[PDB]
RNA sequence: CUUGAGUCUCGUAGAGGGGGGUAGAAUUCCAGGUGUAGCGGUGAAAUGCGUAGAGAUCUGGAGGAAUACCGGUGGCGAAGGCGGCCCCCUGGACGAAGACUGACGCUCAGGUGCGAAAGCGUGGGGAGCAAACAGGAUUAGAUACCCUGGUAGUCCACGCCGUAAACGAUGUCGACUUGGAGGUUGUGCCCUUGAGGCGUGGCUUCCGGAGCUAACGCGUUAAGUCGACCGCCUGGGGAGUACGGCCGCAAGGUUAAAACUCAAAUGAAUUGACGGGGGCCCGCACAAGCGGUGGAGCAUGUGGUUUAAUUCGAUGCAACGCGA
């Protein structure tokens, strides 16, 4: 409908999928589309490449809005996500800032015990 | 050469012209030691390409080499856990050696009822640029630049 | 380095905001002593006095805010 | 009598203990907002979650548990242990200079207390985590293993339990005996003091001398040289088991044998193996080249089969124009 020019990003990020929404300063999200939402499984769904295909088509399913900035939150440490946010870079805007987002506990709660081998 | 790579030997020049890479060409040419069969093919074609594509067979011999000299090859090297086709630029030598290696090749895939008009047509079509040695520079020069 | 023991105070209060902000991080941590060679004792009186100081929302815990 | 041991005055440091507040991250849930078909998971999926609108994202709320950075084998404590911040109550240590008591000391069977985690009782609370269990991946069979769930428990109160590789595998106390480097915490003096330089304590880490030790190693914080007292050991297995006593709600703990059986068991260090590990450097090993073999005919050797017999030996490289 309207127009922002200058969005933020936020590239959920895990080592199995990578998830990828833009809003406006707001929170109000407008075009998300995920590397598993693009016929993508296993470990095909968990590549930069997959990255690269849905920062593209998030950008072109929220374009209709179209804008021209970017301000960036990758969150979790998903495997090449350089590779999504130049991929948007490339898809026509001009990224302000990047933020490391990454929720980072004080020792709040137990983790689960991790893989053993 | 693990220790170190020794040199060749600097052959002897050509001895109708005193030049040293028509000497390297009718060694190359050369089969089982005959070297007079070859050195006799060798200037039956130079003094027909004096003749049928103007003057100046020496200078013609580079001006079919130049036409055919590769620039860029591939070395496969497996620097990075497989076999990569990186391509490398030669120098000089190098050049010159698949030069004349392509000639002497392409010379005999033609028949042409004779060594001597095989030879001769075909160091006259790669010095005007046709023919398959110029080919096989071009496909060198292609897949150098395929990966 | 040995930088209080050169001034001497007695307190690293935590009201001296301007005097803790360059022991800080850009993100709001604070600097570990090997980096900023202060003494240990006053290390943990910076800490106190930081701690302090976000409590009363003087510096901030994070960025995050 | 005052040197041991204590008391007082002034201070310093500290995750020492008990109680009560409070803060900010994060997880989960709830509420809506934006906003749709995936999320989640994996070897790959499935179970699961999502059209009742998830997931992602924003705002609000609720609740529990734990306290990133500081943070350091740094500190405190008898040990177990102790980590946001603030207050209240409270223990210990250390230093300086004095004053005071005048052997008031050390050790300790029995005894009393403290004592990680799990566990037990009663009542709470319950976010995360997670024995057991459930389900999915699933074979003569499901257990493996991995996932998705998930109760007890983990948390609080009050009771028990009293055991750990509860370890420095090193009982407590005192005296003495060459050094070097640190950390931490005092304190005296002093250069012009800050910085900085001389001291002088407490604690603590790492080297290493003599000495000691089977050796490894220990080495002023002794495993050195001595003294006081206590605990404990007497081949391995049987066995920290049986019986009995005591303790406990229970699980069990504690004290603690013998028959029998073996001729060893064990400690430290030494030399080699342990290549489906590393690193280095060689060789026509590859690379760069040239000519071949593998296809055809024939020569010859071997295998095979046949034969009356197809003589016998050589069989990966290192047998096969080899003995011949
Ligand atoms: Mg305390
Ligand atoms: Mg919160
Ligand atoms: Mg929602
Ligand atoms: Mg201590
Ligand atoms: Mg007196
Ligand atoms: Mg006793
Ligand atoms: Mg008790
Ligand atoms: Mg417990
Ligand atoms: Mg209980
Ligand atoms: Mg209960
Ligand atoms: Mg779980
Ligand atoms: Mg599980
Ligand atoms: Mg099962
Ligand atoms: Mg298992
Ligand atoms: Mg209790
Ligand atoms: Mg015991
Ligand atoms: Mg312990
Ligand atoms: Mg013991
Ligand atoms: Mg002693
Ligand atoms: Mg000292
Ligand atoms: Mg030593
Ligand atoms: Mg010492
Ligand atoms: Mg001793
Ligand atoms: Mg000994
Ligand atoms: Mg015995
Ligand atoms: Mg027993
Ligand atoms: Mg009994
Ligand atoms: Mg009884
Ligand atoms: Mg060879
Ligand atoms: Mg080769
Ligand atoms: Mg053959
Ligand atoms: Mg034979
Ligand atoms: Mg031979
Ligand atoms: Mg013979």
């Amino acid at each position: 409908r309207k127009q922002v020019s200058d969005g933020v990003a936020h590239i959920h990020a895990s080592f199995n999928n990578t998830i990828v929404t833009i809003t406006d300063r707001q929170g109000n999200a407008l075009g998300w589309a995920t590397a598993g939402g693009s016929g993508f499984r296993g470990s095909r769904k968990s590549t930069p490449f997959a990255a690269q295909v849905a920062a593209e088509r998030c950008a072109d399913a929220v374009k209709e809005y179209g804008i021209k900035n970017l301000e960036v939150m990758v969150k979790g440490p998903g495997p090449g996500r350089e590779s999504t946010i130049r991929a948007l870079n490339a898809a026509g805007f001009r990224i302000t800032n990047i933020t490391d987002v990454t929720p980072i506990p004080h020792n709040g709660c137990r983790p689960p015990k991790k893989r053993r081998v | 050469p693990r220790r170190r790579v020794i040199g060749q030997r600097k052959i002897l020049p050509d001895p109708k012209f005193g030049s040293e890479l028509l000497a390297k060409f009718v060694n190359i040419l050369m089969v089982d030691g005959k070297k007079s069969t070859a050195e006799s093919i060798v200037y039956s074609a130079l003094e027909t390409l004096a003749q049928r594509s103007g003057k100046s067979e020496l200078e013609a011999f580079e001006v079919a080499l130049e036409n055919v000299r590769p620039t860029v090859e591939v070395k496969s090297r497996r620097v990075g856990g497989s076999t990569y086709q990186v391509p490398v630029e030669v120098r000089p030598v190098r050049r010159n050696a698949l030069a004349m290696r392509w000639i002497v090749e392409a010379a005999r895939k033609r028949g042409d009822k004779s060594m001597a008009l095989r030879l001769a047509n075909e160091l006259s079509d790669a010095a005007e640029n046709k023919g398959t040695a110029v080919k096989k520079r071009e496909d060198v020069h292609r897949m150098a630049e395929a990966n | 380095f040995c930088r209080f023991t050169a001034e001497g105070v007695q307190e690293i209060d935590y009201k001296d905001i301007a005097t803790l902000k360059n022991y800080i991080t850009e993100s709001g941590k604070i600097v570990p002593s090997r980096i900023t060679g202060t003494r240990a004792k006053y290390q943990r009186q910076l800490a106190r006095a930081i701690k302090r100081a976000r409590y009363l929302s003087l510096l901030p815990y994070t960025d995050r805010h």
